[PDB]
């Protein structure tokens, strides 16, 4: 039908 | 935007061709 | 993106990359049109079936990116957005039937070698492009397979994907689903004789379908990834917006809003 990330400040 | 769109900075603006463009080119028949 | 290969550095430097908040997550790709206007599918804004309906407050858009996690310090650019825009007739009921949506950011971004805006097709590269046989080319950080799960494997890339693929004849599509298609979707992939494979995947939508023009060498943005069934089945395809039809929509908004 429709279709670990690093800390972003 | 506008009138440079579609012209990337490391690849048209320097002539270079990535690897894999000729073969989308070599489709437009 | 499924079969695809790493991308070159700066080889995309549309994609943009929309990130929620809170949990910080992956959400959809976009594509940069200029230098506060971002495109990308309704669906990944308003999707009532699952629940989804995000305001402006609740993403970030991340631009100049290449590794799908790494927070690219020097290279990409967050912004936040001051006003998104749907179709006012996006379908989400029944087929996904204009799906497409613009989103303005609260101030300019600055280009760069990794942040440049794609152009928007006119009638005529719409006409000599847009032919069955011809191929575009598609980009994302969504998965590498479709299934995998909550298992073993992975699946997730490292960094952004890119593979070619063809323009599927409009009653080639039409034959693959037994949803409804319309005038403003076109599907892409590879056929099962043709042997060769590749199509996006879950966490590809709103990126770009793009082209590059041989007269003059720039590429034109043709499609958003909108919709498939499972990613790179046999004898399936995958569906797109057909962004040159709804261009007067995106013109007017632009025209009226910024």
């Amino acid at each position: 039908x429709p279709x670990d990330f690093e800390p972003i400040p | 935007g506008e009138a440079d769109c579609g012209l990337r900075p490391l690849f048209e603006k320097k002539s270079l061709e990535d690897k894999t463009e000729r073969e989308l080119l070599e489709s437009y028949i | 993106i499924v079969e695809g290969s790493d991308a070159e550095i700066g080889m995309s430097p549309w994609q943009v990359m929309l990130f929620r908040k809170s949990p910080q997550e992956l959400l959809c790709g976009a594509s940069l049109i200029s230098d506060r206007w971002v495109l990308t599918a309704a669906h990944c804004l308003l999707y009532p079936p699952w629940d989804k309906n995000f305001t402006e407050n609740d993403l970030l858009v991340r631009i100049g990116k290449h590794s799908r996690t790494r927070y690219e310090r020097n290279i990409e650019k967050i912004s936040m957005l001051e006003k998104i825009y749907i179709h006012p007739r996006y379908n989400w009921r029944e087929n996904l039937d204009r799906d497409i949506a613009l989103m303005k950011l609260k101030k300019p971004v600055a280009f760069s070698d990794y942040i440049h805006p794609v152009c928007l097709p006119d009638r005529e590269t719409a006409a000599s492009l847009l032919q069955a046989g011809y191929k575009g080319r598609v980009t994302g950080w969504g998965n590498l397979k479709e299934t995998w799960t909550a298992n073993v494997g992975k699946g997730q890339p490292s960094v952004l994907q890119v593979v070619n693929l063809p323009i599927v004849e409009r009653p080639v599509c039409k034959d693959s689903t037994r949803i409804r298609i319309t005038d403003n979707m076109f599907c892409a992939g590879y056929k099962p004789d043709e042997g060769k494979r590749g199509d996006a995947c879950e966490g590809d939508s709103g990126g770009p379908f793009v082209m590059k023009s041989p007269f003059n060498n720039r590429w034109y943005q043709m499609g958003i990834v909108s919709w498939g069934e499972g990613c790179d089945r046999d004898g399936k395809y995958g569906f797109y917006t057909h962004v040159f039809r709804l261009k007067k929509w995106i013109q007017k908004v632009i025209d009226q809003f910024g």
